[PDB]
């Protein structure tokens, strides 16, 4: 497969920001795509084998490498919030006529880290008249007050991870659809039979991984620092 | 070999290593149509009119070097390293048109059997290194060596003598051909 | 405009190690014969070619059986390499080389001079090669002491023929060089006085 | 250039979703039709050759017309997982390149067909800010973001419990004055609902 690296990452205008990229394919083209909105997938650098690079349509900025025939890095010298942005790592065989795409990673360059903040998260128990009158409980998560938008929500019932009945919206909401530093919150929602939730002994649990800073950088603030981390709430059943 | 009205030879490659040096090349009836610069990443057409006139995307050319350089590395293996004999070369002097005292001239030398394609043509008027020059690319034989031509833009008089210095390692010593 | 289109060199599974790709396009009465050979050289020592007249990648020496069989296991290979005949050799033909190496037309120059005795009837700067050229003196064609060159290419897409008549001036005579070539809607006659 | 329309398309479960390419260089001939997954990386979907019109792959289907240089993706029966991005490529493979050029592509999506609504607003507790959650509504419905600040309405969600039946949509809104009656008043909300 095709694994890049790392595939969250915030970092201030002007500093130097690595994307790693492995490829297990023994393919030898390789290539570093960009996506955002309105303008599809646009190639900022590929490489047709080591020691090569080639570039793309928007090299500007960026400067790839490729030290090995698995290895293609991309390299911002001096970040931009410009180049914040979803990069993504693909690999082909010569004359291919499949590209093998990678995970994905979210970028942020920010101008300032003092809005990096981690999501608080809060479980809303089911309105009895949804129990009386349809026989199921929905319970509802919201991780509010966040930058950026790198969370990943999961439901955990009884310690186990569950996916049916969940759905998570698609992408997150503005707190502020005004400002640029705008903090997100996303809500949740786990329906289950209204005896399960009834049964006390039955817990859920909202976790929301948050991506933010790193061990190796700085914090300059009162509060405590936005590292990547789990915020989880819980509820139990009732009568 | 085959007869026929017309011969494009499309995609001549050669790549050599160590030294990481290639060449990819198009000809049609002998002559050269245009190469790939592969430090520019850039088609230099031999005729600047034919490059107004067509066109070639070199990354066609980039990526057929690759291939060729993975080639390379597998049957570089695969023959337990049965590296490359190397060719003594024969260089020809001779003028573009019949010598003439005073007339603007090309002084031609050309240099066959050539393999690996590695080799350094150097003009020698008056005993003294020279250099309106230009050479050529590689043009492939039907051996698979390589011939190599460099002109030499001068204006003949009767004082100066003229030899072609050819440095290539199929040669213990350098090779010079007077004219 | 018209875009060159390569073979796809398909790929394999002090010293030096030389490796040479070539697609050899053969036409014949335009594309009414078209023939189509790819040939990979490791050391002046072609190993592996495909041969369209065979339609399958055949090993030369030892060393391209790994590699014809494989090119012919796989058929987005061998198919693509079959295909390369239309998408390189026909393609460039009727496209790029229609607009430009089969439209060139150099007329050539022809100069008649004397050495010292010898005529000598240069036709020089032309395209594409074929050219007849006939000495007359007085009017009457002379084969006979008659010693031209050989084509001569000169590397910028012009070719250049010498021919010398051996000869003895007369006063009063009149030689002349004809030169026809298809780059002339009609043939060149430079005549030289004695 | 690789155009592609609509920008985004939006089809009930079973129906037809016809996604629409265009290219400009007749050059091209290769004509890849890459598939996206929100949190995914984009895989290849279904991809066609200049030389044949039409690519059948069970529900998947492109139609190519080399004249009017147009493609038009057709997938039928959609089922609710089809809801992803389609990106339109084209290359010219002579040219040797490597490069892809892709169109902006479409978004999907496909709404899931309900045989049972009965959709109706709640309320719920904070345990340990006051939340309205607006289910059971059919797929019909649209739900639109609030009329001023403050207020914090989310989109439509699809809502599967395995063990039994069960599809459900869901919006949850909530503020910091606010309850739930008006809370979806800026949407246009079926008229036979449940308040309690």
């Amino acid at each position: 497969a095709v694994t890049q690296s790392p595939r969250n990452k915030v970092a201030v205008t002007g500093g130097k920001v690595t994307l790693s990229c492995n490829q297990t394919n023994n393919h030898n083209n390789m290539y570093w795509y960009r996506q955002d909105t309105g303008h599809g997938l646009r190639l900022i650098h590929y490489s047709y084998g080591a020691g090569s690079t080639e570039k793309g349509d928007i090299p500007d900025g960026y400067k790839a490498s490729r030290p090995s025939q698995e290895n293609f890095s991309l390299i911002l010298e001096l970040a931009t919030p410009s180049q914040t942005s979803v990069y993504f790592c693909a690999s082909g065989d010569f004359w291919g006529d499949t590209l093998y795409f990678g995970a994905g990673t979210r970028l942020s360059v920010l101008e300032d880290l003092k809005n990096v903040f981690p999501p608080e998260v809060a479980v809303f128990e089911p309105s009895e008249a949804e129990i009386s009158h349809t026989q199921k409980a929905t319970l509802v998560c919201l991780a509010t007050g966040f930058y950026p938008d790198h969370v990943e929500l999961s439901w955990w019932v009884n310690g186990k991870e569950v996916h049916s009945g969940v759905c998570t919206d698609p992408q997150p909401l503005k707190e502020q659809p005004a400002l640029n530093d705008s903090r997100y919150a996303l809500s949740s929602r786990l329906r289950v039979s209204a005896t399960f939730w009834q049964n006390p002994r039955n817990h859920f649990r909202c976790q929301v991984q948050f991506y933010g800073l790193s061990e190796n950088d700085e914090w300059t603030q009162d509060r405590a620092k936005p590292v990547t981390q789990i915020v989880s709430a819980e509820a139990w059943g009732r009568a | 070999a085959i007869e026929a009205d017309h011969v494009g030879t499309y995609g001549i490659s050669v790549y050599q290593s160590p030294g990481d040096i290639g060449q990819y090349t198009f000809e049609f009836d002998g002559d050269e149509l245009f190469y790939v610069d592969l430090d520019k990443k850039e088609t230099v057409w031999m005729l600047p009119e034919f490059g107004q006139l067509a066109s070639f995307d070199p990354q066609g050319g980039l990526q057929n070097i690759a291939v060729v350089k993975h080639n390379l590395g597998v049957l570089t293996k695969r023959s337990n390293s049965t590296p490359a004999t190397n060719e003594a070369p024969q260089a020809t002097v001779f003028p573009k048109s019949p010598v003439l005292l005073g007339q603007p001239n090309t002084l031609i030398c050309f240099v066959d059997n050539i393999f690996p394609p590695v080799i350094n043509i150097t003009w020698l008027r008056n005993s003294k290194s020279v250099a309106g020059v230009y050479e050529t690319s590689f043009f492939v034989n039907r051996d698979y060596s390589f011939h190599k031509l460099s002109y030499l833009t001068f204006i003949p008089s009767d004082d100066d003598i003229y030899d072609c210095k050819v440095e290539h390692w199929g040669l213990e010593e350098p090779v010079l051909k007077h004219w | 405009r018209v875009s060159y289109y390569g073979p796809k060199t398909s790929p394999v599974q002090e010293r030096h190690f030389v490796y040479q790709f070539m697609g050899e396009c053969y036409f014949t009465n335009g594309t009414q014969r078209i023939r189509y050979v790819t040939r990979y050289i490791y050391n002046r020592e072609e190993y592996v070619r495909y041969d369209s007249d065979v339609g399958e990648h055949r090993a030369v020496t030892e060393l391209g059986r790994p590699d014809a069989e494989y090119w012919n296991s796989q058929p987005e290979i061998l198919e693509r390499t079959r295909a390369e005949l239309d998408t390189v050799c026909r393609h460039n033909y009727e496209g790029p080389e229609t607009h430009t190496s089969l439209r060139r037309l150099e007329q050539p120059n022809v100069v008649i001079s004397l050495s010292r005795n010898t005529l000598v009837c240069s036709v020089t700067d032309f395209y594409p090669a074929k050219i007849k050229v006939r000495w007359f003196r007085n009017g009457q064609e002379e084969t006979v002491g008659v010693s031209s060159t050989q084509l001569i290419r000169n590397g910028d897409w012009t070719f250049q023929v010498l021919v010398m008549l051996e000869m003895t001036p007369r006063r009063g005579e009149v030689y002349t060089c004809h030169v026809e070539h298809p780059s002339l809607k009609s043939p060149i006659t430079v005549e030289w006085r004695a | 250039q690789v155009r592609q329309s609509p920008q985004s398309l939006t089809v009930w479960e079973g129906e037809t979703a016809i996604l629409n390419c265009s290219y400009e260089n007749s050059a091209f001939d290769y004509f890849p039709w890459y598939q996206q997954f929100p949190g995914e990386g984009p895989a290849l979907l279904i991809a066609i050759r200049s030389v044949s019109d039409k690519k059948e792959d069970g529900r998947f289907t492109i139609f190519f017309n080399k004249r009017e240089k147009k493609l038009s993706l057709h997938i039928t029966d959609s089922q609710p997982g089809d809801s992803a991005t389609y990106f339109c490529a084209a290359s010219a493979t002579g040219a040797n390149t490597g490069k892809l050029t892709f169109g902006h592509g479409t978004i999907l999506r496909v709404h899931p067909n309900i045989q049972n609504p009965d959709p109706a607003v709640y309320q719920l507790r904070d345990s340990k800010k006051s939340v309205c959650l607006f289910t059971d509504f059919d797929s019909q419905t649209n739900v639109s973001q609030s009329k001023d600040s403050d207020v914090y309405i989310t989109d439509k969600c699809v809502l599967d419990m395995r063990s039994m039946d069960f599809k459900s949509n869901s919006a949850v809104a909530w503020s910091n004055d606010f309850a739930c009656a008006n809370a979806f008043n800026n949407s246009i909300i079926p008229e036979d609902t449940f308040f309690p």
